[PDB]
């Protein structure tokens, strides 16, 4: 695909989360790069608002 | 899992990746994350390119967690197991769904199970891909970065498509 060509080298990646757990609101914002060449991911998350009230774990597949 | 336009497709299986085909305008991905025993997040999500910067911007909800489950309860080891993404088509939105486990380690030693219900729509009016059957094959690794006294992760991920000849 046209899309396609857009991931042939190392692309910049930023992550931005809001959320609310059973009320407790809290921000996720994250850096990182994708080469999708290689299948590869890097990135670092920040819990923005303080302590995250859910385990980071949970959270993989909706920031990762 | 929420940029799986950088999974890596055999160059024989190309013509199924929908999450390349829909950029740069990106698709809009909407899930369902179903804790066993316990509550569920909902997730809507958009992704697609800003310039050259690929940006993920999430909305979270989560309901009905118990005050002393293991998520609300913080009884999940920091590691992260292999799991497979399996996606179909779904023509009638010109996008995809996926469905998926994923199995959280507990301190105890159980598992905390995580059902995974994904669907992806596009954005713009390019032509997308459409898959047949397939799969993402995930790894993930998390770690801290010494430094960081902020609450944090770091991860690095593999993913591959699979289950095309
Ligand atoms: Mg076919």
């Amino acid at each position: 695909s046209k899309g396609e060509e857009l991931f042939t080298g190392v692309v910049p990646i930023l992550v931005e989360l809001d959320g609310d757990v059973n009320g407790h609101k809290f921000s996720v914002s994250g850096e990182g790069e994708g080469d999708a060449t290689y299948g590869k991911l890097t990135l670092k998350f920040i819990c923005t608002t303080g302590k995250l009230p859910v385990p980071w774990p949970t959270l993989v597949t909706t920031l990762g | 899992s929420g940029v799986q336009c950088f999974s890596r497709y055999p160059d024989h299986m190309k013509q199924h990746d929908f999450f390349k085909s829909a950029m740069p305008e990106g698709y809009v991905q909407e899930r369902t994350i179903s804790f066993k025993d316990d509550g569920n997040y909902k997730t809507r999500a958009e992704v697609k390119f800003e310039g050259d910067t690929l940006v993920n911007r999430i909305e979270l909800k989560g309901i009905d967690f118990k005050e002393d489950g293991n998520i609300l309860g913080h009884k999940l080891e920091y590691n992260y197991n292999s799991h497979n993404v399996y996606i179909t088509a779904d023509k009638q939105k010109n996008g995809i769904k996926a469905n998926f486990k994923i199995r959280h380690n507990i301190e105890d030693g159980s598992v905390q199970l995580a059902d995974h219900y994904q669907q992806n729509t596009p954005i713009g009016d390019g032509p997308v891909l459409l898959p047949d059957n397939h799969y993402l094959s995930t790894q993930s690794a998390l770690s801290k970065d010494p430094n960081e006294k902020r609450d944090h992760m770091v991860l690095l991920e593999f993913v591959t498509a699979a289950g095309i000849t």
